[PDB]
RNA sequence: GAAUCUCUUUGCCUUUUGGCUUAGAUCAAGUGUAGUAUCUGUUCUUUGUAACA
RNA sequence: GUAUGUCUAAAGUUAGCUCUUAUUUACUAACAAACUAG
């Protein structure tokens, strides 16, 4: 009747949970001072799983009214947690890429594991350029601009117009950029919110052409801030790639900003 | 005095709460684009020196 | 009119005998299944111990309720309130020597404690046996 | 008909309507009718700073 | 001291240490100020005086004089004014 | 007809309520249960109502002189940076971008690309019939506490109670009857299944001390016995 | 009478011992040093689990690496190399006890019958057993040959934090998290003397190695117990220290205590006077949580002291060859009148 | 206070609960005390304390009665009357 | 909330009150019975030109930028 | 002057959030019949006296 | 449609409001135009 069962590579985590937790909740119950528990000792190592998962999206822990030693204790185990977490997705990653016996579902907590390390050195990069930096000087900037305005004069490069209302070729460079979109949703059958929705925005466009073209131009005058772009890190055995799912309003007039620039640059 | 335990990702028992309970720069920013303004009268100034 | 504290507030809204001997027997063995249930997946809920215990002090059999009483104990016998309640449970009937040897218990487990000391105390006071106190 | 009634409760959502233009319009009226008051007191106030300075 | 450790009374003491400013000054007024109205008396003792102004407004109608006041002391006083209006 | 195909519709103030006492239960990150109340819009646009019109904690008011100076250096400095001015000020992008607009100073048919930042429609008594079933659906949803199998337990429950209440029904006629038959017992689920009621349910007498016992035992044995009889009598 | 015993004790002076300075760090592991040992012959190496699972054999003159042991899979949280065996014994919590063969550096044999983590070790020093305790609240004693758990010791309650092995009963010197240092008698199965004099988990039993003795630490209050009867030698000084993680009892008589707030407290044995209290410095990128000493023993010979720290750290501390009695005396000798602890 | 003060006060309430009210044997073999307690002070004392349960009883359900800020069920308003007493 | 965390360990009192079954089992098969003992010009056209450790954090620190450099193109 | 009852405040939490991973994962492309639930429309209502046992 | 769960005398233990009524909407169905389950 004592069947006890030994850690194999299904209970990595949840023995790993009940380790660390077990752990953590001694750790309080050592430095608390003369408080029995009964319900208190629950609900501690909540805030330490609210700490993780703060960890795993990087938002700064921060819980008002907490004590010193506790958010400190809570910080350092986070951090084994996380260095365990953090060694865990390398071993992970150079076991599939030596090409040995890797599970499917560990092929899976592996893109999720290397794309919460990714966005969090984004993160991480993106916020040192925003606390010192930026990394360019002005003088470099400077010659920068100057072997540019050198080059494109030395062309005699006449700048891309923006496109007028009644520009010659829209309709063209229209129909271009819906054919591109379109060449994603001619052959799937499993669609979601977002694909079905701006494959009824591209229905939508070829059933008013001059209403897409005035939607468009005006977008590209007026809006200045945008819905943002979601990300979901395809698979390939090597090395992720980021896939950036951005707004169904956005990649019509993307789309067809992408055609004009590029219609316009080979022109010019 | 431990505060009771509210997060986002995981209500547990269903409980809804207070709205409240689930929720500058360097220099060089300032340096480079005073800096780009600074190329750009420059050659704003070149190339109409060169129009006339 | 239509806040958040109006749907709230009505989604609150929204929310809402003994007869003969062995059927009460009946109702002892769904209710001892019951608090015994559970009492096995947890043994640390103490509150749980104090109100079956208290349970069992309703229906009158004592040797059950101290037999539950020093289980309880047997799991963490430093918790104050259970020792509190398991002497003042054998006070509700009338047994002060049952009482005086489980507070003399309470005081040779637990001397540092100063509620166990100060409710034999208080018991040998309105005893009125001077010379115990001494 | 049934592209009819999709291009009804579709186009019912993702347009904006004529009382919710309305809407719109009488909120920017209700904002550029606070700044026209804005706007009128602080040619009030310049006038009453010259008046009260060339007057205390 | 009185003033800080010490309702009719504490005013009492509030006047006594003005007293002694008046007769080091700013710093006793600016404690007082702390302690604690008194704000706006301190500005006007003042009368930076600007900024006193403003403190006294976040801490009404002593305090649209007091604003009047420093303004006579015609764009700024317009604005004050505006931020008055905006307050109350 | 239900074409639930494009749904970036302009936000009325029920779904804007909804949203606010849903991020309450739900949280910030759980969109997909907070987009099953709104029968219209998705959660992506519901995530953007959110961080740009319903989330309290960052600033709607009017700016000062100090942050319309500032923020004309920064549209200087960080040109059309709106994300990063807007994080910089800790205030809404679209918001700081009309501000930018009227320092320096849409018809029907056209699809709007910002709805989810500038108002909301009021609804002053006219709930539509849409509203009302959303609206009904949504706090039937959010009274949702109990898991479907909390819900079969309680509801297991109940029945054994029921059960239970039947038996003594029946048990009772016969009784008035005559015909002298007890209850059942529950069957023994597992070989080695405990009956509460013969013994004691596990002897843990406690340990003996030095004063003497048997004088309140007896008077604990007489008052059981009297609420035996009493018990036999009354119940 | 206490003025009496206050009297007596500052009649006393407690013996001076040489300050303690760190020598070497070591920043070898991808995680906490969760226990090291060392081994009682040699003195060539000592090795330190952690919680990156690989145990790693590092050498006490320099400093380096020579073998990496990594059997386990989940952390290893107790190392105990034995005395005259070339066995080393690792308990982690993958549940397994883990012989490594010090001949092959290879593991020979899993001890199976734990309930849940173990948390450590204690070869019996002078028999073919060890001793093997955890989370599961009760020491299994292990015969090396057959791997039977051959006597369950049956009667903490909560988890088992440090276990300790004498020649001689109480051959089992163990402590949990109910506040009770426990000895065993390992014939009859019995806890001979229970010692409830600490409030909160002792995480901490070292042996004396020259005297029939043990300490065992709670939070703010480390004791020693003399083994003869279970008697209370000397209540420590240890005010405000913090929590206490591991002991550690050198020849002559230092006691070192590693607190979690990053504080060191190296301790006179006999006299229990607190003489020099460090602040481990933590990494150039640690979080301040990273400051604690989560383990430590001693050299054979007492003169260094190794620890693993939760910053990924291993440290050396050595003493003062330099500093005599009135160069660097220590702490001041003044019991506590406040505190019953003198 | 602190659980050690408040047996202090507890027994100070009950000392004054009696001011407001207000031999031993032993065999040779079984060597157990046999003290002869009055019965009134025997039933007195139960008495008091059944009159202490029900007091304490009455007044938790005092406390229980009152319901004056978001929540859906009880525990739930007791979970938000937790977070507002956090709140200070 | 069938699903819960760990309150107390199962107690190996539990297992050492329970008779035990002879099951011989794989690995429990005498293997290893011996103890062992011990002892006792062209370049001037250009705008740019030569003529003109460790940290504790594992997510910050350098092994890991270059990990994620070297996994993610 | 000794004390009971009722309130107010403070303190104790009193039915008082009891794990983890890839936020664990992904989101209608009909109709008819039926069931359940809810809205809206529709109609009705507002005692003395005498004799005998 | 599975897993799985639950019920099943042959044998006898001693004395504004209340209401009818229809449309609409929402969730469900191995129910229909030879086969699909955790
Ligand atoms: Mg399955």
């Amino acid at each position: 009747n004592e069947i006890v069962k030994t850690t194999t590579k299904q209970r990595l985590d949840a023995y790993y949970d009940l380790e660390l937790r077990n752990s953590v909740m001694d750790d309080i119950l050592e430095m608390m001072p003369e408080s029995i528990r009964q319900k208190k000792a629950r609900t501690i190592l909540q805030h330490l799983s609210e700490a993780w998962r703060c960890w795993k999206a990087n938002i700064p822990w921060d819980v008002p009214g907490m004590p010193a030693p506790i958010k400190k204790i809570i910080e350092r185990y986070i951090k084994s947690k996380a260095d365990a977490w953090v060694s865990a997705a390398h071993y992970n990653r150079e076991r599939i890429k030596r090409g040995a016996h890797v599970e499917k579902t560990m092929v899976k907590k592996n893109l999720g594991r290397l794309t919460r390390l990714w966005i969090k050195n984004e993160q991480e990069r993106q916020r040192q350029i925003q606390k010192n930096g930026p990394e360019i000087t002005p003088e470099e900037a400077t010659t920068i601009f100057s072997v540019m305005v050198e080059w494109l004069e030395s062309r005699s490069f006449s700048p891309i117009p923006f496109p007028p209302l009644t520009y010659k070729n829209d309709t063209k460079i229209l129909v271009l950029a819906l054919e591109d979109l379109k060449d994603v949703y001619a052959s799937k059958v499993r669609l979601n919110a977002s694909e079905r929705e701006e494959l009824a925005l591209i229905e939508e466009a070829y059933d008013n052409p001059h209403d897409t073209l005035n939607r468009i131009k005006k977008y590209l005058l007026t809006q200045r801030v945008f819905k943002p772009v979601d990300i979901t890190m395809m698979e390939n055995y090597q090395n992720i790639s980021p896939v950036y799912s951005v707004d169904p309003l956005e990649k019509i007039t993307d789309a067809y900003l992408d055609q004009y620039l590029w219609y316009e640059a080979d022109q010019r | 005095k431990i505060p009771a335990a509210v997060s986002n990702w995981k209500n547990p028992n269903g409980y809804t709460v207070a709205l409240e309970r689930r929720v500058t720069i360097n220099d060089g920013f300032m340096k480079l684009s005073e800096a780009l303004e600074n190329a750009d009268k420059k050659a704003r100034q070149e190339i109409r020196s060169k129009m006339e | 009119h239509v806040s958040a504290e109006q749907i709230l507030r009505d989604v609150y809204k929204k929310g809402q005998d003994i007869l003969d001997l062995e059927e009460l027997r009946e109702y002892q063995r769904r209710k001892r299944t019951e608090y015994e249930g559970y009492l096995k997946r947890n043994r640390l809920d103490m509150g749980q111990w104090i109100r079956y215990a208290q349970f069992e002090i309703e229906q009158h059999d004592m040797r059950r309720a101290r037999s539950i009483f020093e289980r309880a104990l047997l799991v963490d016998s430093s918790f104050i309130p259970l020792w509190i309640r398991y002497i003042d449970a054998e006070l509700k009937v009338k047994c002060i020597n049952h009482a005086r040897n489980l507070m003399n218990r309470a005081i040779s487990t637990l001397p540092r404690v100063d509620k166990l000391w100060y409710k034999y105390l208080i018991v040998e006071e309105s005893l009125n046996n001077v010379e115990i106190v001494r | 008909k049934r592209l009819a009634k999709i291009q009804q409760e579709q186009e019912d959502d993702e347009e904006l309507e004529n009382l919710r233009k309305k809407n719109l319009e009488m909120s920017q009226r209700a904002e550029m009718i606070n700044r026209s008051k804005h706007a009128q007191q602080e040619k009030a106030v310049t006038t009453d700073d010259l008046d009260n300075l060339v007057d205390q | 001291r009185g003033a800080v450790i010490g309702l009719e009374s504490r005013l009492q003491l509030w006047r006594m240490c003005i007293s002694k400013a008046e007769s080091v000054t700013r710093e006793l007024y600016q404690e007082c100020i702390q302690i604690l109205e008194f704000v706006i008396k301190f500005s006007d003792f003042e009368s930076r005086a600007r900024e006193i102004l403003a403190y006294g407004a976040k801490l009404n109608t002593e305090l649209w004089d007091s604003f009047e006041i420093f303004e006579l002391k015609d764009k700024e006083t317009y604005k004050d004014m505006l931020k008055m209006k905006k307050v109350l | 007809p239900v074409p639930i195909y494009v749904k970036g519709g302009v936000w009325t103030n029920v779904e804007d309520q909804i949203l606010k006492a849903a991020v309450q239960k739900y949280g910030t990150h759980q969109w997909s249960k907070v987009a099953s109340l709104l029968q219209k819009k998705t959660a992506r646009q519901s995530e953007l109502r959110w961080n740009e019109y319903l989330n309290p904690k960052l600033n709607f008011t009017e700016f000062s002189k100090e942050e319309d100076a500032q923020l004309l250096d920064l549209a200087r400095e960080l040109p059309n940076q709106w994300r990063t001015i807007a994080d910089m000020m800790a205030r809404p992008a679209q918001v700081c971008v009309e501000r930018y607009n009227r320092l320096l100073e849409l018809k029907v048919g056209d699809i709007n690309p910002n709805a989810e930042t500038q108002m909301a429609r009021p609804d002053n008594g006219d709930l539509e019939d849409e509203e009302k079933e959303m609206l009904a659906e949504a706090r039937a949803r959010l009274l949702n506490t109990q898991g479907k199998k909390a819900t079969r337990k309680i509801r297991e429950r109940m029945l054994e109670e029921s059960k239970r209440i039947a038996e003594l029904q029946k048990r009772r006629e016969l009784k008035q009857a005559g015909i002298n038959v007890a209850i059942k017992k529950p069957k023994k689920k597992y070989g080695t299944d405990i009956d509460y009621n013969e013994d004691i349910v596990y002897e843990q007498a406690p340990m003996p001390g030095i004063y003497d016992t048997s004088t309140e035992d007896r008077q604990i044995k007489k008052k059981f016995e009297q609420f035996e009889r009493k018990v036999n009598r009354k119940g | 009478l206490i003025v009496n015993r206050y009297e007596k004790l500052l009649s006393q002076r407690p013996e001076w011992h040489a300050p303690w300075k760190l020598s070497r760090v070591i920043n070898g592991h991808l995680g906490w040093v969760r226990c090291v040992a060392i081994d009682p012959v040699d003195n060539e190496w000592f090795i330190t689990g952690s919680n990156d699972t690989t145990m790693k054999v590092w050498d006490l003159a320099t400093g380096k690496l020579k073998t990496t042991l990594a059997g386990h899979v989940m952390t290893v949280r107790d190392v105990a190399v034995s005395d005259r065996h070339p066995y080393l014994f690792s308990v982690s919590e993958d549940k397994t006890v883990k012989c490594w063969d010090l001949e092959k550096n290879q593991i020979i044999r899993d001890y199976y019958g734990h309930l849940s983590g173990v948390r450590t070790v204690s070869i019996h020093p002078t028999l073919d057993l060890i001793a093997t305790a955890g989370r599961d609240s009760v020491i299994k004693l292990w015969d090396m040959r057959t791997r039977i758990p051959v006597i369950t010791l049956v009667g903490h309650k909560g988890p088992i934090n440090q276990v300790q092995c004498t020649p001689v009963d109480p051959q089992v010197v163990s402590s949990s998290t109910d506040a009770t240092v426990r000895l065993w008698d390992v014939v009859a199965g019995k806890t001979m003397k229970v010692l409830t004099h600490h409030k909160r988990s002792v995480r901490a039993t070292a042996l004396h190695p020259k005297e029939f003795s043990v300490a065992s630490a709670c939070t703010d209050d480390i004791r020693s117990w003399g083994l003869a009867e279970g008697s209370l030698l000397t209540n420590f000084e240890s005010e405000k220290t913090g929590i206490i993680n591991t002991l550690s009892i050198n020849q002559d008589d230092v006691l070192f205590a590693g607190g979690d707030n990053g504080v060191l407290s190296f301790y006179d044995y006999k006299s229990g006077h607190k003489y020099q209290s460090l602040a481990t410095r933590e990494m150039v990128g640690s979080l301040e949580g990273e400051r604690s000493v989560l383990c430590s023993t001693f050299d054979k010979t007492g003169l260094r002291l190794i620890t693993g720290e939760a910053d990924k750290s291993i440290k050396i501390w050595k003493q003062d060859e330099t500093a005599t009695k009135e160069s660097e005396p220590g702490l001041a000798w003044n019991p506590n009148l406040s505190a019953k602890r003198f | 206070i602190s659980y050690d003060q408040l047996a202090k006060l507890s027994y100070e309430k009950t000392l004054r609960n009696l001011a407001t009210q207000t031999k031993v044997q032993k065999d040779t073999k079984t060597g157990k005390i046999t003290i002869a307690d009055d019965d009134k002070l025997v039933n007195k004392l139960a008495v008091s304390l059944q009159s202490e349960s029900k007091k304490r009883y009455e007044a938790r359900k005092r406390q229980m009665q009152n319901a004056k800020e978001s929540f859906i069920n009880d525990k739930n308003k007791q979970f938000n009357e937790k977070l507002s007493r956090e709140s200070k | 909330t069938s699903h819960r965390p760990q309150l107390e360990a199962r107690s190996g009192a539990k297992a050492a009150a329970y008779t035990p079954t002879g099951i011989e089992h794989a690995r429990l098969l005498p293997g290893h019975t011996t103890l062992k003992y011990r002892k006792f010009s062209w370049r001037k056209g250009t705008a740019f030109g030569r003529h003109k450790g460790y940290i504790n954090d594992m997510t910050k620190s350098e092994y890991h930028q270059e990990f994620l450099h070297k996994h993610v193109r």
